[PDB]
RNA sequence: AUACUUGAGACAAUUCAUUCAAGUGAGUUAGGAUGCCACGACAAUUGAGUAACCAAUGAGAAUUUCUGAUCUAUCAAUCAGUUGGUAGUAUCGAGGACUACCAAGAUUAUAACGGAUAACGAGGAAUUGGGGUUCGACAUCGGAGAGGGAGCUUUACAGAUGGCUACCACUUCUAAGGAAGGCAGCAGGCGCGUAAAUUACCCACUUUCGAAUUGAAGAGGUAGUGACGACACAU
RNA sequence: AUUACUUUGAAUAAAAUAAGAAAGCGAAUAUUCAAGCAUGGGACAAUGC
RNA sequence: ACCUUGUUCAGAACUUAAAGAGAAAUCUUGAGUUUAUGGACUUCAGGGGGAGUAUGGUCACAAGGCUGAAACUUAAAGGAAU
RNA sequence: AAAUGGAUUUAAAUCUCCUUAUUUAGAGGAAGGAGAAGUCGUAACAAGGUUUCCGUAGGUGAACCUGCGGAAGGAUCAU
């Protein structure tokens, strides 16, 4: 059954990119999720209605581990293919952000997933 | 002789307990002297006075509500006027008048 | 409209009683 | 524990026992900030 | 209430004191004829540092019930949680006559009063029925 | 199971299948004191070939003070109480 | 132990004693009186003075102090908190 | 997909009583004089267990007192 | 006699019944008053010593709240003082700690009950990219023990064992009637085993005990053996 | 409404670890988790209302 | 209605692949979306023998089924392709 | 205030049935494993000369053989 809409809407982007795309169940996460993918540039029916080149690999993280700040550099190094690169999805107490503000609102909490 | 330690009960579970170590001294218990008056040694040097027996008594203004098997034995609340004092402690009787 | 007591003090609960 | 004075050791044999580009490079006898560096980096 | 062997009587007599942060004595506790030894607020049994919740799970037991605490343990090398129980006997006094399993109660850590019970009952919050309307 | 609460079974699963291992368990089980002739011992004082290899190999037994079992031991070198201290192969 | 203890171990005693680690085997055990045998001896650890946690050593005025019926009260000077003992 | 048969099937409307419904349940319990009927007694089991499914959820929604146990 | 008493220069705290009642988050609470009982002084001391009570030392001792332990289902049901209630007893004191009456209760698949350990626990150690795996008798903290149980004495503190008593098991002296002893303190002997040092000197460091600046200390320091290991370093 | 989560503090024996020839002796020396206390936040969550 | 065509579902399959995966055979409605490693859950495996054997427990009238070791022994056993 | 008698408490030590671990045991045995060249056969690998294997039942010096039902890992992706 359809655990996590999450996982199936980043799975359903990157075999797109890896071949727009669509998105049938819209949730709070899967779309504020994207305003992070978009402000990174890497993106351009009253039941839960309905790329550019950019996209490497985007995926959700299974049970969503709460990060303590500390705990950033282990997961950015297994997560990320450089130190420049990818960013981190979190979901805080301050709404859904990425490795960047995060460190920068001084927060941690639970992580969605990436995106390369 | 008389321990009080919770080491030989059971566990809430029934589990019984393992021994881990022998009887020490500040688990004493002492047979009690039933008051049907001596002195007693206890810790810290203080003394308690051990009524063994005693008649007579103070009060100010048949029946054991533990053990009918006590009706003489001389405890707090029996009566006799109720027993207010702990003769086997204290030393003497002392009561009230119904 | 409170911190996020029962469910008639909510929001969506209210603002339809209040509607 | 056994002593309370501290010790130390001054040295690390390599891990790979015999490799040529080792003995004539190495070649009275053959007896840390780098990971400190790298840690604030 | 004297259905004993002795006089039952209270500890103050000549009473009904309040206890410390932020609770209110219930309304049965004065009006009440019940006459408790180990009561929080109509006895000498104050409460102290302590201070715990949980769900009662039995009501069978005289003027005592059992609480029960569900929480989580945090395993290292997992990274995951896994659920715990942990069972309390607290004492009830007959101030609450409500109270019945599976209701949601604050309770504070008082002296020993038996081989298991250590807390009396503070206050206590109703929930759904549980089919079975067991109480004190 | 993988979910954030599931901590109970992934550590019972390892503890289950941790005894599939054949060098961890022969440390755990208690052989080492009973079935080992030199038991947790390094030493022990005491008192033909394979197919393709022909010749005959010098032998020894040895009755072990302790335990009393008979065990066949080799002796070291060209022409040559007694302490034995295993093989290259541990067991 | 079956009585009060009387000898004292180097280690053991208080950091800021100042004792080494191996000038001997033990320390000298400072008597029963008006002061605690931690909080005596035989920064760098209204106005007021912090003699306990981490302020210990640290002079200034209070601000403001929070009480918790629970377990204890909290005094913040100018700033830095610690409980009211210290 | 099915609760029970591996069909998938996708009959729906579109927008622009069923526990009663399900004792199905008595009408099978049929089973007397067919007591070689396997088949049918496979089926019954099915049928029961939806029963019960639906008979834990709606005690839970207060919709049924939680006396209510079905049986024959 | 500053051992033991009586005895006076004049109170202090215990029990009990009633009552007035301000800190603390919280007290019929510290405390005051009434009547009773109990106990009853500040050595009949010496060239500093003493009794009773209050407080501190005391975060200490002791009990206790919460959370946390290795393997095991070829351990699945377990508990009857068991779980709670009343009233007493006993205790330095809470409490089935115990006794009499009353009730049927307590735990368990979120692993109870039971079994194994070549299990004293922790601070820690070895090794690790991250994560982890293995060890921790042994410096320091806490626990427990003195051949095995058990019962006690003295005291402020002991269920003390370099104190006693009895049994079990041993050791020793004996004039043959009797008699003592407890190295898991330091050395040292045997036995065991693959596996582990001197039958040394001294209170001079650190510290403790004492009627006390002195005395004593196999604590402690010094010296001896010592390819366990570590650092520098001849040929 | 609690809890979980998260941020800060309080409080936290030494030795040791790391740190301001092996050594030795005042580092802000920081720990040291599992719990527990106080606190800013309520996005993702669990518990009834 | 039966046959001929289009459209959209459910079902058993089949054909091609310069792609994806794999050790390859092959798989493609997965055996793809996996070191660029995390959708949810259950079960099983840890070189080859000894061995599904012994002991113990339990079910069956029985044959047997289910649960199930260790001692000891050995440098291979095995897979797909040339 | 000592010997001593008596009744409680705590109870060592010992006896009787029963609950875990470690050991001695012969007829009576019954398995498994290891060691160049010892016997009897042809079972398997080609259609291995009766295709092979699985379950089950029976027989048989030994590999095994035969009956019932499956499987291709078949020697047929095919009329
Ligand atoms: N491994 C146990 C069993 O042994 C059985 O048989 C065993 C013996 O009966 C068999 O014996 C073979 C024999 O088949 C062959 N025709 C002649 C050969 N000399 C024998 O050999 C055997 O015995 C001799 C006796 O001297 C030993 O030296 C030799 O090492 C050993 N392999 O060799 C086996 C090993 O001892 C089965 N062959 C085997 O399948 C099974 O596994």
């Amino acid at each position: 059954v359809r655990v996590n809409v999450l996982a199936d809407a980043l799975k359903s982007i990157t075999n797109a990119e890896k071949q727009q795309v669509m998105i049938r169940p819209a949730s709070k996460v899967i779309c504020e999720f994207l305003n992070v993918m978009m402000k990174h540039q890497y993106i351009t029916t009253h039941r839960s209605g309905k790329l550019n080149g950019r996209l490497n690999k985007c995926a959700v993280i299974s049970p969503r581990f709460n990060v303590t700040l500390s705990e950033f550099d282990k997961w950015e190094a297994n997560l990320l293919p450089s130190r420049h690169f990818g960013a981190l999805v979190l979901t805080t107490s301050y709404g859904i952000l990425d490795n960047t503000e995060a460190r920068a609102k001084h927060t941690g909490g639970r992580i969605l997933g990436f995106f390369y | 002789g008389i321990t009080r330690d919770s080491r030989h009960k059971r566990r809430a579970t029934g589990g019984k307990k393992n021994s881990m170590q022998k009887k020490k001294k500040n688990t004493m218990g002492r047979q009690p002297a039933n008051t049907r008056v001596h002195d007693v040694r206890c810790r810290y040097g203080i003394i308690k006075r051990r009524a063994l027996r005693l008649e007579n008594g103070n009060f100010s203004w048949v029946y054991n509500a533990s053990d009918n098997d006590f009706v003489n034995t001389l405890v707090k609340g029996a009566i006799i006027a109720c027993i207010s004092s702990r003769p086997g402690q204290t030393g003497s009787v002392e009561g009230y008048i119904l | 409209v409170a911190h996020t007591k029962p469910r008639s003090r909510t929001s969506k609960a209210v603002h339809e009683a209040y509607l | 524990g056994r002593c309370l004075r501290n010790h130390s050791i001054t040295y690390k044999t390599p891990k790979v026992p015999y490799e040529r580009e080792r003995f004539d490079a190495e070649l009275k006898n053959k007896k840390h900030m780098r990971t400190i560096a790298k840690v604030m980096l | 209430e004297q259905t004993e062997r002795a006089y039952q009587k209270q500890v103050f007599h000549h009473y009904h004191k309040q206890i410390g942060m932020g609770f209110v004595t219930p309304a049965e506790a004065i009006k009440g004829t019940y006459i408790d030894k180990k009561c929080p607020f109509t006895s000498d049994v104050s409460i102290r540092g302590r201070t715990l919740s949980g769900i009662v799970k039995s009501c069978h037991m005289k003027r005592t019930i059992i609480v029960r605490r569900d929480y989580f343990h945090y395993v290292s090398k997992y990274q995951r949680y896994e659920k715990r129980h942990k069972n309390i006997a607290v004492h009830c006094s007959p101030a609450f006559r409500q109270l019945k399993e599976g209701d949601h109660v604050v309770i504070g850590q008082c002296r020993p009063l038996s081989k298991t019970v250590r807390f009396n009952v503070l206050k206590f919050t109703s929930r759904g029925t549980g089919d079975k309307k067991q109480f004190a | 199971a993988r979910g954030l609460h599931a901590a109970r079974k992934m550590l019972a699963q390892r503890r289950a299948n941790k005894w599939a291992d054949k060098e961890w368990k022969k440390g755990k089980l208690v052989t080492r004191y009973k079935c080992n002739p030199l038991g947790t011992a390094s030493h022990a004082k005491g008192l033909e070939t394979k197919q393709p290899n022909s010749g005959i190999r010098k032998c020894v037994r040895v009755r072990l003070l302790k335990n009393g079992k008979k065990i066949t031991a080799f002796v070291p070198r060209d022409g040559s109480e007694v302490l034995i201290s295993g093989f290259g192969r541990r067991g | 132990a079956r009585g009060p203890r009387h000898h004292l171990k180097r280690l053991n005693a208080p950091h800021h004693w100042m004792l080494s680690k191996l000038g001997g085997t033990f320390a000298p055990k400072p008597s029963h009186g008006p002061h605690g045998m931690k909080e005596c001896l035989p920064t760098k650890r209204n106005t007021a003075m912090m003699i306990g946690g981490n302020g210990m050593g640290r002079v200034g005025v209070i601000v403001k102090r929070e009480v918790h019926p629970g377990s204890f009260e909290i005094v913040h000077i100018k700033t830095f908190t610690t409980r009211l003992n210290n | 997909g099915r609760m029970y048969n591996p069909g998938r099937g996708i009959s729906r409307r579109c927008i622009p009583e069923d526990l009663y419904f399900l004792m199905r349940a008595v009408s099978v319990r049929h089973l007397e004089k067919n007591k070689k009927d396997k088949d049918a007694k496979y089926h019954l089991i099915l049928i029961e267990s939806k029963i019960h499914r639906l008979t834990r959820y709606y005690k839970s929604a207060k919709v049924l007192e939680a006396s209510f146990k079905y049986d024959a």
